[PDB]
């Protein structure tokens, strides 16, 4: 039943007494459900020392992952290029989902389009869909480039882009000087950030590889900005005002902030601002290039280095206080510039707040996941404020970037309990926020999950879940927030040390029992 | 170092006022020393602060309704005139009770007569009337009403304890009168003397004539304790393993009964001397109750103070004594043994009222730190002669600082440590040094007691040895 | 034109009753005169609107709510000779503040205006103890110009009026208030006339007039009304008439100069005996 | 007893058995405590309509307000001028009270100063405490002004600041020309604001009555902008960026932003930024004056419309879609600079969020209360949003304001169930969450309580409580938002949509009980 007046959804409309006890009947009488003493028996073993050693003895299953393929990140990559049509070759099942994926993270249009590649095109190999697909896609929807990438079904048989797309000009199915730059991102090898590399490397290559002879490094007076794989409009935003603020010229390669936040004036803009052509064929004339996200711009960088004879500097993210420092410090050196009073008290600020607050985070225990680079510079930061990351998991690490980690954290005396693992999945940080319990947890909303089974035990078991990172589902416009540069460390650290006051106030609620301690002031 | 050069350090300090407040002000700085029993001839105190200079004294009503009235949990506390007064003062110390707070409880609830111009105008006793019929209506499980007298109220002579008598009697109410307007005497100390004497007049004498009350030989009565982040609760739990009986904690979790059951008791251990030794020498003259100060700041002077109350009574309680001794000798040497190797020679710097400038030497040195500097808000010469023997030689000591000499003294100090009050928190932390509420306690857990030592250890070190104090300066700048 | 005065003096001295006397003669000249009542009893405009007046600004403010929610039409009312009446009001002996009373009744004066551009004159008739801060109120800057302090040959009243002239001159220093005079208001003591005189010239001021104790006043009084409108002929109409001009026409405004008590025990005993 | 290793607080150390014991005998021996089922029947009848009646016949007594009294307001506003010590005339428990009233909420020093008037100073007046407290204040702290208010005791006893001021002057406590304006702030009128508001026109008579003569209306090509009694400091920021991007030239009177935010690099400044003397006296110069919060600036208003001749267009504060955009107009029209694309691109991003949240806040029922001006917006915002605003609390608001108000709630279908309550406070209001549910409340932490209250009741009962307004003390920076502007309603937005989803996860964690509703996309 339902009251005109008081309308419920589902959640409290099930909890109505005549639907609680058809579902009784209905698991009863056809469900042969295990008996709830069994079932509280296994959950109460999967939170023990015992169960996490055989989770972690998996080779071959693996549970609630912490990463995407690689064509993901192509798709996000090629965004940033102006007016350009992210074109994936291959099957469209694929498209479909990385389109909704981001739908759902930035809650805007994402546009992609595939060429899909059916049983036939399978077996006969899929040439045709390109000659087809690159003209359609061209005479639909008019971009001014079409960034390549690949399905795995493409990378199977190995269909071969380059000539694809070559024969598709030569036959007249697409002008031969409309730019199609191309990527092999196979699903198999690596995550969704190499996939972003690998696009991103294939359309430097494609406007640069070509018309080295009139280059001239440090003939434009700009500092190149490769920002990898970012999921935080803010943090494209916050890299912008920095150089700026320093008088520093600089040009951004891969910028798609404005199409994933165009306004809502009753017209749909399907492309909007964007990396010029212009820019990227200039690229090489820049003064050097720096890489945000170095740990996952491994490609990119050999190719910076090797063609463009560009001496990239060994950077760290920008994330937390130290490491902000060292890249403005870096591009005050490589541009002339010097910082600029403006940032130097915005950096006194972030001081002033990590003062502020010190008290509340001293020796506060994280879980925490993430890609590469974003979960290092968490950690650094963590440390930096006196917390204690404990379970630090990266899905798609590797060995020498959790080398690197373990290093951080010796270097830190708020390190000494902390443990990285590489290759593990959710399903892994579950049993260990079980078996060593942290205080909260930092990463994406997969998350809320293990939230949900840690306060199943008990309330004095649940581990809050603090979201930071991509995908976030759950929660609307974070997409906006920042955690890069001092505007993004101060932003985080409002939300921890809040998170843990809000913990704090949930806990001393309770009238005549723990209210005792609700003060007022904190 | 050496009080020569502290001594300059005064005078120097002292070249920027005007000659009047220089004369003044000078005769409230002096350099520590041992062996004067008689501070009056080294610093005066309980005198006026001088106008303009930025002093950090509150009034009597903060020191009636702030922190003597306020604590008293099941008892309605009326802050009587403009709002204001009672709305800064809400639940801004933490004087921790446990009760159902709206219903029995009202210790963080704002209650006022929010005086408007025609109140001032036509007076509010009429006004007084009906808010004490209003309270008594939404609030029936009150064991008490006070009303706290602001600023207005001693100006035009509004005749509380008229309506105080009057409605009293009618509704069958204590109803206590405190005239702690604001502008009376200099400080929060007038206001403790008000508070303590309106106590006497009107609450005190209630059971003289029952003898209902079934006492014990070991009945004592903490007074001067206002649980601060529970305070008085983990000092209660050691006199109380000793074998005594709390019959009543004064203001800190304290009730209206509990104080009328106090002139029962056979000895009161008085913590606050300062608020409270108004009231204790009362008790002792009309019911021939004596009383002993005591300190549970860290374990050497907890120990010291077990030992001496023990002493009052017979050899059970002394022998219960030394049991509760060397039940938390393993716990509190685990503290020292982990936190006074971090906290090891590093100097302090303290800013507070009337106790603990003093009081809370002991714990500190207890972790190997040293006070090179104390100073109070409002103390009297009876606190300075019971400091200059806690204190080491050649330290500094300031009566009711102003911010200019607080800062420069810091300055030229240069301690590791500054303890003191949250106007002053912000100030030195921007100058790069550690500080921590030595009022509030920084919303951090007791400090009494043995299980209060653990906690200021970890909250020392934590700020001490915190690692953003090495990052104030820009990487760019040396 | 537009020329602000206070009346100021002993208790009791007879300053609502000659302020509004003198006022029904400047009316007879034909000048606009407002009377603004500073003391918690509302009287100092019975005799010009016949009869004591209710509605004065603070008790209006009370049951309006607030001042800001008053109306000057509401307390503002013109009695004999067009003269504007408005009473400060206050509390019943004993209870309140009447001095912050005064102090919101003339800001309402202030703010709503009511000092009018066509005005003549603005009288602000004071209780006789100024015993506060609020009291003071009318000769604050840019309210009154000029003070009359209204005694008698009576050594508390002469006191009194020293002891006024101490306190004028705090607010004489920091704004442009002065003296205008002493007016003495005689009550049949011995030698009346020269004590008032010399204070005065030691006071640096002069005794602007000399008012005499004639029972028509209180006739008059009676009946609710001034000499001015009670009996025109009578010799003490024009002892008023008289007061009017000389206020009209004064132009001698000085800075008090305060005597110690000694210098006025001198002053007492060389002119009052005899 | 305490482990060294995990050493407990307060909340959980007396949440042992041993101290369980002790505070049981402590409340059976000595408390003589009504039994608990008095307590309970007591606190149920509190939550009944019946009690609410009696509430609201309150005739004399005032429980919890929502208000402060006018030298608090009349501080923050000398804070906002260059080099200006705020100086109090009167009793000096006061100042002690103002100043840790705002280090709370703000975390950052507070300079004020009093002359510490006392018991024969009440007496004989406080003359002299105004010499010698201005000589001292000039020579310790050497600020270039000293701005002068009142505490309730210097009211009342009528102090004349002004012949005070004077005879310091003329008598050589301080030089002549030294500025010293000066405000009468009873604290028994109005509240906090119009202490502001009082302490603003004094200051600006101070500098501007008595040379008017040179003045002309428009020379300067500028727009005063008087923000008014406010505790955000992004909105003082979000409001020069707005104008500097309009290419308006302006002049905000009052700016406290830098003095409330300092840097913690080693050094203390007791003074930072601010209003300078010489843009107050080139006011007048200016094309017009805009009154960011009216309904507080009343006696500024008359002030710069009789004195200066500005014609202050009548504009409501600029919070929400609606009012945000009446303000550019207004302001483009004053200078006739054009609303730039890059606001015209901000305000479709906000446009967007809406849509984008719009069935997350539909028909979502609020309490709300603080200041006149802030309430309005967000009563504004809120109906824009398809809110329900049901309680609107303004405890210092007038008959007028809420004139305004109910005409803002009838012009929308949303404000149909909206009712507008004056002088009353949150006792009052407890009372209304209790008897007239609402989904959740927005107010200061003195709301803390409520939700204290309502939970005790039970879990569907509780009223969460969404921070926003002023004082804040148990939430660690909130003070750095915004709230005006389409940036402040961004900020608005993301956190009541995100406190929504936020309640949403909690009611819907339980495992095998309401979990089924606990999805991962919201
Ligand atoms: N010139 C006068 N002759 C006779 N009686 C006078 C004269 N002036 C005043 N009075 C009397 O003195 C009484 C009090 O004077 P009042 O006007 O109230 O002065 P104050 O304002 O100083 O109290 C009046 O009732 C009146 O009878
Ligand atoms: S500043 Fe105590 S004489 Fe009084 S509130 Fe603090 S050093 Fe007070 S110990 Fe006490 S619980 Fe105190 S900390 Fe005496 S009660 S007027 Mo501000
Ligand atoms: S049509 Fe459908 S969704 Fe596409 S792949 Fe094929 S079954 Fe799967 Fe899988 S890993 Fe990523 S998403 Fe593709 S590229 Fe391969
Ligand atoms: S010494 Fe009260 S804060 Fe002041 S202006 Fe009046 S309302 Fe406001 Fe002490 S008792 Fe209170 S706190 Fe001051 S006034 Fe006096
Ligand atoms: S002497 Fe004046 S300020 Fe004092 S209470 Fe009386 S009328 Fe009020
Ligand atoms: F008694 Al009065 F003026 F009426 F002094
Ligand atoms: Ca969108
Ligand atoms: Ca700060
Ligand atoms: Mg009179």
């Amino acid at each position: 039943s339902q009251q005109v007046d008081k309308i419920k959804a589902s959640y409290p409309l099930f909890l109505d007494q005549d639907y609680k006890d058809m579902l009784a009947k209905k698991r009863d009488g056809f469900e042969e459900k295990y008996p709830q003493d069994k079932i509280d028996e296994v959950f109460q073993w999967t939170t023990t020392k015992e169960y996490q050693e055989l989770n972690f003895q998996r080779e071959a299953l693996t549970v609630n992952p912490a990463k995407a393929c690689q064509p993901l990140g192509a798709v996000l990559c090629a965004l940033g290029f102006e007016k350009t049509m992210p074109y994936v070759h291959g099957s469209q099942g694929c498209v479909a989902y990385f389109r909704s994926y981001f739908n759902r993270h930035f809650r805007e249009p994402v546009s992609c389009v595939s060429d899909s590649m059916t049983e036939d095109a399978a077996v006969f190999g899929g040439q045709q869909n390109m000659k087809d697909g690159l003209q359609n896609c061209k005479a639909t929807y008019k971009p001014d480039m079409i960034a390549v990438s690949t399905t795995c079904m493409a990378e199977v048989i190995g269909d071969d882009l380059n000539a694809f797309i070559n024969n598709s000009k030569k036959e007249g199915f697409i002008p031969d000087e409309f730019p199609v730059p191309f990527a092999h991102t196979p699903s198999f090898v690596g995550s969704h950030v190499t996939g972003w590399d690998n696009m991103f490397e294939g359309i430097a290559r494609y406007f640069t590889l070509k018309s080295m002879d009139d280059k001239v490094v440090g003939s434009n007076k700009k500092i190149n900005i490769v920002p990898g794989f970012e999921t935080y409009l803010g943090n494209f935003r916050v890299i912008k005002r920095m150089l700026s603020e320093m008088g520093v010229g600089y040009s951004l390669l891969s910028d798609p902030e404005e199409v994933l936040d165009t306004p809502a004036d009753g017209q749909f803009r399907m492309y909007a601002g964007g990396t010029t052509q212009e820019e990227m064929k200039d690229a090489p004339n820049a003064l050097n290039t720096v890489l945000l996200q170095p740990w996952h711009l491994e490609k990119t960088k050999k190719f910076v280095e090797g063609t463009w004879k560009h001496e990239v500097p060994k950077l760290n993210i920008p994330m937390g206080l130290d490491w902000t420092d060292e890249f403005l410090m870096k591009v005050s050196e490589i541009s002339g510039q010097p910082i600029p009073a403006s940032l130097t008290k915005e950096r006194g600020r972030l001081v002033d707040m990590m003062t502020d607050s010190h008290t509340w985070l001293h020796g506060k225990r994280f879980a925490l996941w993430g890609d590469p680079d974003f979960v290092m510079g968490l950690v650094k930061f963590l440390l930096e404020l006196g917390c204690e990351p404990v379970h630090i998991l990266c899905h798609n690490g590797n060995k020498r970037w959790k080398k690197a980690v373990d290093a951080i954290l010796a270097a830190s005396p708020y390190g000494k309990n902390a443990t990285v693992y590489i290759g593990k999945d959710l399903w892994h940080l579950r049993s260990l926020v079980f078996t060593d319990k942290p205080d909260f947890m930092i990463g994406n909303s997969y998350g809320k999950f293990i939230q949900r089974d840690t306060l199943h035990k008990g309330k004095e078991f649940e581990v809050p879940l603090i979201r930071i990172g991509f995908p976030i589902f759950d929660r609307h416009h974070l997409h906006r927030s920042t955690t890069l540069g001092y505007e993004g460390a101060m932003q985080i650290l409002t939300t921890l040390v809040n998170s843990i006051l809000e913990r704090l106030d949930e806990e001393t609620r309770g009238m005549q029992a723990t209210d005792y301690n609700h003060d007022l002031v904190r | 170092m050496s009080r020569e050069e502290v001594e300059s350090l005064i005078q120097e300090v002292l070249e920027v006022y005007p000659e009047k407040a220089r004369k003044d002000r000078n005769k409230h700085l002096a350099v520590n020393d041992p062996a004067v029993t008689q501070s009056k001839k080294c610093i005066i105190s309980n005198k006026k602060s001088q106008p303009g200079l930025m002093t950090i004294r509150g009034c009597a009503y903060a020191g009636s309704k702030g922190v003597v009235w306020g604590p008293i949990k099941d008892m309605i506390h009326i802050s009587h005139g403009p709002v204001g007064c009672g709305q800064y003062s809400r639940a801004g110390r933490r004087n921790y009770y446990i009760g159902t707070t709206g219903v029995n409880a009202f210790v963080t609830m704002n209650f006022t007569s929010d005086f408007q111009e025609k109140d001032i105008v036509f007076g509010g006793d009429k006004k007084l009337a009906k808010l004490i019929d209003e309270v008594e209506t939404l609030f029936p499980l009150n064991k008490g009403i006070s009303v706290q007298s602001e600023c207005p109220i001693g100006l035009i002579g509004d005749d509380i304890e008229s309506v105080s008598k009057v409605k009293g009697a009618e509704l069958s109410k204590t109803i206590v009168p405190v005239r702690c307007e604001g502008f009376r005497g200099v400080s929060q100390s007038l206001g403790h003397h008000i508070a303590n004497d309106a106590v006497r007049d009107w609450v005190l004498g209630k059971r003289d004539e029952d003898t209902t009350f079934a006492s014990t030989p070991y009945d004592v009565a903490i007074i001067g304790d206002y649980n601060i982040g529970g305070d008085a609760w983990s000092s209660r739990i050691l006199l109380e393993e000793m074998g005594l009986r709390c019959v009543a904690q004064w203001s800190g979790d304290g009730s209206i009964s509990e104080i009328e059951l106090t002139p029962k008791v056979k000895l009161n251990l008085v913590h606050c001397y300062r608020s409270m030794n108004y009231i204790s020498r009362h008790m002792e003259e009309k019911y021939g109750i004596p009383w002993m100060e005591y300190n549970f700041f860290g374990p050497t002077k907890t120990i010291e103070s077990l030992r001496a109350i023990a002493a009052k009574f017979d050899e059970s309680i002394q022998k219960k004594c030394e049991e509760v001794i060397a039940k938390y000798k393993p716990e509190w040497e685990a503290v020292v043994a982990k936190y006074r190797p971090r906290l090891e020679g590093k100097r302090v710097m303290l800013y507070i009222g009337g106790l603990r400038p003093r009081h809370v030497i002991g714990a500190y040195e207890d972790l190997g730190m040293e006070v090179v500097g104390t100073g109070y808000e409002f103390a009297h010469n009876d606190d300075y002669d019971r400091t200059m023997k806690e204190m080491g030689d050649s330290t500094l000591l300031y009566d009711d600082v102003t911010g200019y000499e607080f800062e420069e003294f810091v300055k030229r100090i240069k301690p590791d440590l500054i303890g003191s009050g949250i106007k002053e928190k912000f100030i030195f932390q921007k100058m790069g040094i550690p500080f921590r509420e030595m009022h509030s306690w920084d919303y951090s857990g007791p400090y009494h007691g043995f299980d209060g030592f653990a906690i200021f250890a970890r909250d020392m070190d934590m700020t001490l040895n915190n690692p953003c104090w090495k990052k104030l300066q820009a990487p760019w700048e040396a | 034109a537009m020329r602000q005065c206070a009346i100021y003096g002993k208790g009791g001295i007879g300053k609502s009753t000659t302020t509004q006397n003198l006022v029904a003669a400047l009316a007879e000249m034909g000048k606009k005169v407002m009377i603004v009542g500073c003391d918690p009893k509302a009287d100092s405009t019975r005799l010009i609107l016949h009869s004591k007046a209710q509605n004065t600004i603070m008790e209006m403010a009370a049951e309006a709510g607030t001042v800001e929610d008053l109306e000057l039409e509401d307390v503002l009312k013109a009695g004999y000779g067009g003269v504007k009446c408005v009473e400060s009001g206050g509390p019943e002996p004993g209870v309140g503040c009447a001095g912050r009373g005064v102090i919101t009744a003339i800001n309402f004066l202030e703010e709503e205006g009511a000092y009018e551009d066509d005005l003549d004159f603005v009288f602000y008739d004071v209780l006789g103890d100024v015993v506060c801060g609020g009291f003071a109120m009318p000769i604050r800057e840019n309210k009154a110009q000029e003070i009359y302090i209204v005694c008698s040959g009576e050594m508390m009243a002469m006191y009194a009026a020293n002891n006024i002239s101490k306190g004028i001159v705090k607010y004489a220093n920091s704004g442009s208030v002065r003296l205008g005079g002493l007016i003495c208001n005689s009550r049949n003591t011995d030698r009346e006339d020269e004590l008032i005189i010399a204070l005065a010239n030691k006071l640096g001021t002069q005794m602007i007039h000399f008012v005499p104790r004639d029972n028509v006043v209180q006739r008059a009084e009676i009946r609710r009304m001034t000499v001015i409108e009670y009996d025109p002929k009578a010799k003490q109409a024009d002892e008023y008439r008289a007061l009017a001009r000389k206020v009209v026409d004064n132009k001698l405004l000085v800075i008090p100069n305060p005597i110690t008590m000694d210098e006025l025990e001198e002053l007492l005993m060389e002119f009052g005996i005899m």
